[PDB]
């Protein structure tokens, strides 16, 4: 309640949240075997969806 | 230091095993 | 003619022969000023945050044209009274808000700002204020955070030689302590041989930090050493030899000089040849090719024809390489002088160490010292090393570091950089080399001269500056990302992170601690403690012998009497009365300046290093009346050798006796004829001392008693004032005198009193009033007694009536033996408070609640319950009475037809709740005294929570409402004074107000309007009123904001009276503790001849042994004035005039050596004498100064004038058998404290309890019906006597054996005592912990 | 182990195994997805890490916790180091039956003996008073006999003073470094909240009445009743097991108290008296003489066990004192009168014990201990003995003795600015002199104390030793000593020690006299370097001796 008109917050801790990995995101351009780049690029797309 | 090795506590199926043991 | 009000009802007897010059000071500065001058406005930025925002405010975009600034910082108002701090809990701050300025501009201009959003301030944190008392009210506790004695930053030239370097060899290093950033250190080597060393990591060869420095090794020879010309052509080979530059070497062979020759083949070298070869022009002189081969080049040479690399630098001369290098290369070649017996090179030998010639190959050894892989690709090395030492942003070390790096240096100039510099480095080494050679002496740690010291507002300043610098980076980032906006400046200030750094460091921090609070001296001390842990300086009370002692400069600095007797013996100190911090935070003390043998009343302020170069006289040393000495010869010390000098050598003198010493041991009688270590502990016994019921004072003091009770802030002290309206037992309101009164308030101040509050120590502190109704009061005069105060003066323990002699062994060592007297007059009786709290903590099953609705509980129980739950206000509660009725809900019933039947029946349980109520803990009891319940915002249950609420509102209108009236009862005496001589009498306006009738005379003159601004004045003032009231309601009944789970608090109080009893411990002011033994009838304890028996026995076998002769002194002293007060008190029960007994106080004030003057009769009037004599009735006070104190032959003309022995001794009876005592004892009157050490809180005894789920043991510390701990010491012991089966039972049966306690237990109720021992269950934890492991591990068979 | 109940937040042991979990998981599942050789061996070193993190913390790396820089303990940190299991294992373990509270004095009490308080006890003994409740009928339930004691009745209390009788109990006192820190009493029940020691076994426990703490532990067996019977026992604790003196040995108030009562006086009143030893008790108490009485003839009958197993009498007319005949009624059978015709101070009565225990035995050797104590502690009392400023005197000769050793002070400072002395020279003379100044100073001193004039047979002049309380005290040794005493009347001394060097200029004061604010400053750094001694010492002898007993 902030003296009328509650505002209404999401509870910070509870909340789930992903991070990409700058590691992993950074080596996919430099494999040079297209099944690794693949697997990179397969992966990134559905960790990013 | 963390809290660890809590005391035991005495229910009442443990309350009545004391007394009949004695 | 001193008149004190408050001072002048009781007198105190001063024994003092030295006059005072300085007046005592605040006492407690060093606290608050640090503090005042943290939040204080600066127009000019050097500390404060007027400093810390200049610091790294002004932000710069990635090359964003966009900036952002600051125009001021406001410090917001606090939101609640300290007071209400404490009974809430919340922490006392104030709001932190500051005006910005953004800026942004448009590109393809320089520097062209196009909008500016300077306009909103933004809120970052807030700061927890200090209040009146140099104290913080951190989460409702009180706090206190001590001063720290670190090593100031600069240059230090220790030794760090003898047996540590384990060859029998001196060493000299050199370190660079910064006040941020890394440390530069310069050790040496038993080969003579220097290394760089960085963070106490592995060492580098000598010049590779040289060599960094863009220097080549010709600048390098050329500056470190002097190069001679040796100038030898056409293969003269002569030699420039000045021989006051350089000899002392004796001459080989071929010497010649000018005429004759200078010093003979083989001849050892002498002055007078020194002398002739100086007198006389010396040219170059030839010498032996053999001086060639052992010296070195100075430069590198290079042939005329060709640029090969012969004779390369840094190389001895070959005898071939001559003949080449003179017929090619040149004639005159640079070489060095290399002389071991005052010279010595230490450099060279390290030149062809180094694995690196070049810059490219030297930058890069650094960086594989710093991180081991990751090798450098000429863009990191170099910016590592610029930004490890030379960054403005990364070492910055600090104006008292340049201060002490220049005056080390012998540098004019103090103004400097932060950043360091080549020059600087060169100038170390050099000093360095200077001091190995010896040129100088090596430095001292343990100096006050080279250690400062820190407060808490340079320390808080630095936490806000480090919270600050976070959220910059942020700022930073959100001002470069995404610059295209034009929104408030808030685009990444969040005041978390700053409020966070600033609330861990007070809150929860090595050097904030809880104050402590049984003694006005206990805080005063603690608030002017000084410890050397903490955050730097020594990590650990280890690795430290000479540190913790007392070194010569600690004279008039920190006191050496005053530290813990424990482990960290010589790390924690106390201020000395006088001293005061410089301005870069060394210790100083004052000094009276002597001029041509005068002494005058000027002071000065002496540094530790300052004090080393005058002569400073001795207080203790005799003066004239124009300031002169009386003895030619006085002693005084110098440069730490105290000597004796005439009065033509001195230059300054002390200021008083008292200066050494500390506050705790200024407070000691007799200081003088104590040992040290007794000393020592009294002081640190005396601050131990627990309040009691009634508070005496001293017969036997030392004058600083008034001066620690003021200062303490623990009285209440009437600010200009000047006479008292009404005096309540809580309430004290003084009508201040117009003199003292400015326009614009009703002319009213009013004191609320403490009334038996907890403290820290869970011990009560309570305030009385001194004053009656029409009594006039000054200002700086006391009004009310805090804990252990009696008038304004220091009062913590009782003048007992002590006897020094055996008694049948019940004070056998340290024991004592207390007449029941003592018991029953309530002496040494104390009150402790303690406090219990429950909280609500709603659940999913639905919230708890507080409704006395308790099921299965007896009638009896919940008798002493309010409906609401909690217990009456005054209620007894013993041992496991219920004090708040909280249930907890359960689950919804079942259907079941049993609990359906059970519902039907009794109905009203359900089983819904269970008994999760607030019970008092076994072994306590007392009774309640005030509870206190918060219940959140949105929750309005209230069930009984609105009396308290109405009590507060009440206590606001009667304490808002006495201004207004005044003001009213001003106006209508206004009214009623102009309304004279206008036809009206004041019959009128004394029965109805009526507003004077509307000015009913109409005389149409400037009184009709001065009625109507009256009736203007008058409303406006109601408005106020009521704008007030309405104010004060809203900040009490606002409710408060809990943690999310809370739901609601109650809080309840119980005050417990212990008295005294054996096993409690007694102590005195002298290091004298001890035990109670017995408690012996008055029948049995000696008397005397008077029939009054001594009220404690003491042992006389402690005092030829711990040399505390000021026990001795003081009995003696409190005798005399004991009888002093018998006298008086006789006198005044005969009702005799008041000449006689004027005249007799008159003539007990002027005893003495010439001391002080003071007289009656021309000051005190026939009245004042009355109240004088009955206050001193129960005994004269005395004061004798620490090192100034009364003389023995005083002390025995002292007990003539009350006509007793002047031996001191006196004729005793045993009052068991009548008998005489032969050898008459000794008896005074000693004044004794009650410690903090109870036998109530040390008793604890066990028989079965709760052990721990893990290695099922019994708990430990009374925590919870603990168990005591056998060791390994103990089972050494049973070991040595053999007892095998005593053994086995405390290892086995009384202990983890889980399938043996119950059976040893059920063996013992039947009556039999037999054992089975089993298995302990530790043994199999540790089984299952190895196994956990890849080991495998089992028992065979 | 929740802390807001909430949520339980297990740390240190479940959060390194849930990291090797994950991470063991996440490995396992790519490890069959034809992942890339880099993320594999990458993920494979994580889990080694991992797994030598929770094997061991300090050796590789820190693992540490949410907003504490603490690293974990993980699987080895509790079994080595202080904190470990062996050390809770190696008797680190509390125990059950066991209490504490303040020691104080009993002087009342003997050697087997101790004082108890009731509160303390019957908790000690609460299954023993269950025991004796359900055997006499006074309680036909266990929950009935909770009641009656939870009550505490006059039957109760009554049942614990009888199971309480034969049943020894032993303390302990905090720092135990030998065996003697563990005897076994017999307990007396006091009312009151402390326990009472005995004055002859403090010296045994080091204990010394101001807030020493003392531990109770109750043995239960027979077997452990017998062993504290017949091997802890205070009473069997007679000679030390390091070197074999006796370890009870009176040693302040008695020593005073026999010091007193067996003194010689000259002129004291009933000098010619003549009696027969019971007497001299009925002479002193009503009237007559005093304990202090010379030439005082009575007449012994000794007993010497001259006989092989048989002791015969003889009687004598020898002279002594009235307080030696008294305390020869104290004095048992087989030992002669010369120990006891003499002055009496502390080594005469220690080796008065060691004679009875060598020749008697046991039993008189202790009841001849219990009744020296009381004696001595009755007669201190009764002799006054108090203390005083003008008890100690101070020389008149220390101010001439002053002078002297200033005015050759200030010829040797001439000589130096002579140039004939050197600095090293100047200064050992300066010291010599100083020390020799010092020598005469607590000679002076010593003299005055010692001797003291009075009057005999009408002779008017006689010169017997002083009954001055500090030098009584000193002569007796119940405490102090001459070289304590001179820092009371004589001079303080060099008292000179910054570091190791010596001051030129010595302390010429004592504490009855007062003290100068540079002395007291230089006098300090002794004591502040014995306070650190001991302060940093007791640690590293502690650990001496548990490497000693670990390795023997």
């Amino acid at each position: 309640k902030v003296s009328g008109r509650w505002t209404v917050e999401l509870n910070a801790d509870s909340i789930p949240r992903l991070k990409i990995n700058q590691q992993y995101a950074a080596m996919g351009n430099s494999a040079r075997n297209d099944a690794d780049g693949q697997f990179i690029r397969s992966n990134l797309q559905e960790a990013r969806w | 230091l963390p809290v660890y090795q809590g005391e035991t506590t005495q229910t009442l199926q443990d309350y009545l095993m004391w007394q009949v043991e004695l | 003619m001193v008149y004190s009000y408050t001072e002048k009802k009781r007198i105190r007897k001063d024994f003092g022969k030295r006059p005072q010059v300085l007046d005592v000071p605040y006492l407690l500065s060093i606290q608050l000023d640090s503090f005042q001058k943290f939040i204080e406005q600066d127009p000019e930025g050097q500390y404060g945050l007027e400093a810390a925002f200049r610091s790294v405010f002004p932000i710069q975009s990635y090359s964003g044209n966009s900036e952002l600034q600051y125009v001021s910082y406001r410090l917001g108002e606090p939101v609640f009274d300290v007071q209400e701090c404490q009974i809430r809990g919340v922490t006392y701050s104030a709001p932190l808000r500051v005006k910005l300025r953004l800026v942004i501009y448009e590109r393809e201009a320089p520097e062209g700002t196009v909008k500016d959003i300077k306009e909103q301030e933004v809120y970052m944190g807030e700061i927890p204020l200090m209040t009146d008392n140099g104290t913080f009210v951190i989460n409702g506790t009180e706090r206190v955070i001590v001063s720290q004695l670190h090593r100031s930053p600069g240059v230090f030239f220790d030794s760090d030689k003898g047996k540590t370097h384990s060859s029998g060899k001196v060493l000299y290093n050199a370190r660079i302590i910064p006040y941020r950033g890394s440390w530069l250190d310069f050790e040496f080597d038993p080969k003579d041989n220097l290394f760089v060393r960085i963070d106490r990591r592995r060492k580098l060869p000598a010049t590779i930090i040289l060599r960094a420095l863009n220097y080549t090794t010709e600048q390098i020879l050329d500056l470190f050493f002097e190069k001679v010309i040796f100038e030898i052509r056409d293969n003269k080979l002569q030699m420039e030899l000045v021989p006051e530059r350089l000899r002392g070497e004796t001459a080989s062979f071929d010497i010649e000089a000018n005429g004759k020759v200078y010093v003979e083949k083989g001849r050892r070298i002498t002055a007078r040849h020194i002398r002739q070869l100086e007198k006389d022009d010396v040219k170059l002189i030839e010498v032996p090719v053999e001086y060639i081969a052992g010296k070195v080049v100075a430069k590198d040479y290079i042939d005329e024809s060709t640029g090969e690399l012969i004779c390369a630098a840094n190389m001895e001369l070959s005898l071939d390489l001559l003949a080449k290098l003179s017929q090619s290369g040149h004639k005159r070649i640079e070489t060095l002088f290399t002389n071991d017996l005052d010279h010595g090179p230490y450099i060279s030998e390290t030149l062809r160490v180094d694995p690196t010639n070049d810059r490219l190959s030297a930058l890069v050894e650094i960086y594989r010292m710093m991180r081991p892989g990751e090798p450098p690709t000429r863009e990191a090395a170099e910016s590592l090393f610029e930004n490890l030492f030379f960054s403005e942003d990364r070492y910055d070390l600090s104006a008292v570091g340049r201060m002490k790096f220049n005056r080390s240096l012998l540098r004019e100039e103090i103004e400097g950089s932060g950043i360091l510099s080549k020059d600087d480095i060169i100038d170390v080494m050099k000093k360095l080399i200077d001091i190995r050679n010896g040129k100088g002496e090596v430095d001292d740690i343990d100096h006050l001269g080279n250690r400062r010291i820190r407060s808490v507002g340079e320390m808080a300043e630095n936490q806000f500056r480090v919270g600050l610098v976070r959220v910059e980076r942020a700022v930073k980032e959100r001002l470069s990302l995404g610059d295209l906006d034009t929104l408030m400046p808030q685009d990444m200030i969040n005041a978390k992170p700053i409020s966070a750094a600033v609330k861990e460091f007070f809150g929860s921090s090595q050097l904030s601690q809880f104050m402590d609070q049984n003694n006005p001296l206990s805080e005063i001390t603690h608030k002017r403690r000084i410890s050397a842990l903490g955050p730097g300086g020594l990590t650990r009370e280890r690795a430290g012998f000479e540190v913790r002692d007392v070194h010569p400069t600690h004279y008039g600095r920190v006191c050496p009497i005053e530290t813990p007797e424990g482990p960290n013996i010589g790390l924690i100190n106390s201020l000395s009365v006088y001293a005061q911090t410089n301005e870069y935070g060394f210790l100083e003390t004052p000094y009276r300046k002597v001029t041509d043998g005068v002494v005058t009343d000027e002071i000065h302020y002496l540094s530790a290093i300052e004090e080393g170069n005058y002569v400073i006289a001795q207080a203790n040393s005799n003066l004239d009346e124009e300031g002169h000495f009386v003895e030619d010869l006085v002693t005084c010390r110098s440069k730490g050798e105290s000597s004796l000098f005439s009065r033509d050598q001195v230059d300054y003198m002390d200021v008083s006796t008292q200066q050494v010493v500390s506050v705790g041991a200024s407070l000691i009688p007799f200081l003088e004829h104590d040992d040290a270590n007794r000393a020592l502990m009294g002081a640190n016994m005396q601050r131990q001392a627990v309040p009691t019921l009634r508070a005496d004072k001293p017969l036997v003091g030392t004058g600083m008693e008034r001066a620690v009770a003021v200062d303490s802030g623990v009285t209440a002290v009437a600010k200009r004032g000047g006479v008292v309206q009404y005096v309540d037992a809580s309430r004290i309101v003084i009508k201040v005198n117009e003199d003292e009164m400015y326009p614009g308030e009703a002319g009213i101040d009013i004191y609320n009193l403490t009334k038996y509050t907890r403290s820290n120590q869970n011990t009560c502190i309570n305030q009385m009033p001194c004053v009656s109704l029409g009594e006039p009061v000054e200002r700086g005069d006391v009004l009310a007694d805090g804990p252990s105060t009696d008038l304004g003066e220091l009062a913590l323990g009782q003048n007992m009536r002590v006897a020094f002699m055996p008694w049948n062994g019940y004070n056998f060592e340290d024991s004592i033996l207390v007449s029941e007297r003592v018991v029953q007059e309530d002496r040494f009786t104390t009150i402790h408070i303690q406090e219990l709290a429950c909280v609500s903590r709603d659940t999913k099953l639905g919230p708890e609640e507080i409704t006395a609705d308790i099921p299965n509980v007896g009638e009896a129980a919940l008798s002493k319950l309010d409906e609401s739950g909690i217990v009456y206000i005054g209620a007894e509660v013993t041992g496991g009475d219920i004090l708040v009725g909280k249930v907890t809900p359960k689950g919804e019933t079942q259907l079941t037809p049993e609990e359906k039947l059970l519902r039907a029946i009794f109905g009203e349980k359900a089983s819904d709740v269970k008994d999760s109520s607030l019970r008092v803990p076994n072994g306590v009891s007392g009774t309640v005294i005030d509870v206190q319940v918060f219940t959140r915002d949105g929750v309005e249950k209230d069930k009984r929570a609105l009396e308290i609420e109405e009590m507060q509102l009440k206590q606001a209108k009667k304490d808002l409402s006495e201004e207004l009236q005044i003001l009213e009862a001003g106006l209508f005496s206004r009214i009623r004074a102009v309304l004279v001589a206008g036809g009206v009498e004041a019959e009128k306006l004394d029965k109805l107000p009526r507003d004077r009738w509307l000015e009913l005379g109409l005389t149409d003159e400037e009184k009709q309007n001065q009625l109507e601004q009256l009736a203007e004045q008058y409303d406006e003032l109601k408005h106020e009123f009521e704008k007030k009231l309405e104010a004060k309601r809203r900040k009490i009944t606002q409710g408060d904001d809990l943690a999310p789970g809370v739901l609601k608090i109650v809080k309840v109080y119980l005050a417990v009276k212990r008295r005294i009893q054996p096993g409690d411990k007694m102590a005195g002011r002298h290091g004298n503790k001890g035990v109670i033994s017995k408690i012996n009838p008055i029948e049995d304890m000696p008397y005397d001849e008077n029939g009054t028996p001594v009220d404690i026995v003491l042992n006389p076998l402690g005092v030829p042994s711990r040399m505390n002769i000021g026990q001795i002194l003081e009995t003696h002293l409190g005798m005399a004035a004991k009888g002093i007060g018998d006298k008086i008190n006789a006198m005044l029960k005969q009702q005799q005039e008041v000449a006689k007994l004027r005249e007799f106080i008159q003539r007990a004030y002027d005893l003495g050596a010439d001391v002080r003057q003071k007289v009656d009769l021309s000051t005190f009037s026939d009245e004042e004498v009355m109240r004088l004599a009955e206050n001193l009735r129960k005994g004269m006070p005395i004061a004798t100064p620490v090192f100034d104190g009364a003389k023995e032959a005083e002390i025995k003309e002292l007990l003539k004038l009350g006509d007793l022995p002047t031996s001191g001794q006196i004729r005793l009876y045993d009052g068991r058998t009548g008998e005489q005592f032969e050898r008459p004892v000794t008896v005074g009157y000693m004044y004794m404290l009650k410690l903090n050490h109870l036998v109530d809180d040390k008793m604890h005894a066990r028989s079965t309890g709760s052990y721990s789920l893990v290695t099922q043991q019994p708990l430990g510390g009374k925590a919870q019906f603990g168990g005591q701990r056998f060791g390994e010491m103990e089972v050494w012991a049973l070991e040595a006597y053999g007892a095998a089966y005593t053994l086995q039972e405390m290892l086995t049966v009384k202990s983890d054996d889980v399938n043996g306690r119950t059976k040893m237990y059920k063996n013992i109720v039947d009556g039999n005592h037999q054992m089975e021992p089993g298995m302990p269950e530790s043994f199999n934890v540790l089984l299952k912990e190895i196994r956990s492991l890849g080991i495998n591990i089992e028992l065979e068979d | 182990v929740p802390l807001d109940g909430g949520r339980f937040a297990t740390s240190d042991l479940n959060d390194l195994y849930r990291r090797v979990i994950n991470r063991n998981n996440r490995l396992k599942r790519l490890l069959d997805l034809a992942a890339p050789d880099i993320i594999v061996r990458n993920e494979k070193r994580m889990l080694q890490e991992a797994v030598d993190a929770l094997l061991d913390n300090g050796r590789r790396g820190r693992a540490i916790t949410g907003s504490n820089k603490r690293p974990l303990k993980s699987l080895a940190d509790m079994i080595k180091g202080k904190q470990g299991r062996f050390r809770q294992n190696l008797l680190g373990k509390r125990v059950d039956y066991s209490g504490r509270s303040v020691i104080t004095v009993g002087p009342y009490l003997r050697l087997h003996q101790c004082g108890l308080p009731k509160k303390m006890a019957l908790e000690l003994f609460k299954p023993f008073i269950y025991g004796k409740l359900e055997l006499r009928g006074l309680a036909t339930t266990i929950k009935a006999a909770k009641k009656m004691v939870e009550r505490e009745e006059a039957v109760v209390w009554d049942i614990l003073d009888e199971v309480i009788r034969e049943h020894p109990v032993l303390l302990n006192r905090a720092p135990t470094l030998h065996r003697l820190g563990i005897q076994a009493f017999e307990p007396v029940l006091i009312e009151g909240k402390a326990i009472q020691l005995h004055p002859l076994v403090c010296a045994a426990y080091n204990a010394d009445f101001d807030g020493d703490q003392m531990a109770v532990h109750v043995p239960l067996t027979l077997e452990a009743q017998l062993e504290a019977r017949a091997l802890m026992m205070s009473t069997n604790n007679i000679l030390s097991p390091a070197n074999g003196e006796p370890i009870i040995v009176p040693s302040q108030d008695v020593v005073l108290g026999l010091y007193y009562m067996t003194r010689d006086c000259v002129n004291a009143k009933g000098e010619g008296m003549v009696l027969t030893g019971p007497k001299e008790a009925e002479r002193l108490y009503r009237s007559g003489l005093a304990s202090l009485h010379a030439r005082v003839k009575v007449r012994i009958t000794e007993y010497e066990k001259d006989a092989n197993g048989e002791l015969v009498a003889k009687t004598s007319l020898k002279d002594t004192t009235v307080g030696r005949a008294i305390l020869w009624m104290i004095v048992p059978k087989g030992l002669p009168y010369s120990i006891v015709n003499q002055a009496l101070g502390k080594k005469a009565i220690s080796k008065m014990l060691n004679t009875c225990y060598r020749i008697l035995g046991l039993k008189p050797t202790v009841i001849f201990a219990d009744q020296i104590m009381y004696t001595g502690f009755a007669y201190a009392a009764r002799s006054g003995a108090s203390v005083g400023i003008d008890d100690m005197v101070i020389p008149e000769k220390k101010h001439e003795i002053i002078s002297e050793a200033e005015a050759e002070v200030a010829e040797i400072q001439e000589q130096f600015q002579s140039g004939l002395v050197t600095a090293g020279e100047r200064y050992n003379k300066v010291i010599d002199i100083w020390a020799a100044a010092n020598d005469r100073v607590s000679k002076a001193m010593m003299d005055n104390l010692q001797t003291e004039t009075v009057i005999n047979r009408d002779g008017q002049e006689e010169k017997q030793v002083s009954f001055n309380s500090i030098y009584m005290m000193a002569d007796s040794g119940a405490r102090g000593s001459a070289a304590q005493i001179r820092q009371l009347a004589g001079m303080r001394g060099l008292m000179a020690k910054p570091d190791g060097s010596i001051i030129e200029t010595p302390i010429t004061a004592n504490f009855r006299e007062g003290l100068n604010v540079l002395q007291y400053f230089i006098s300090t750094h002794g004591a502040r370097k014995g306070l650190a001694d001991t302060a940093l010492k007791t640690a590293n002898s502690g650990y001496l001796t548990r490497r000693l007993v670990d390795v023997a």
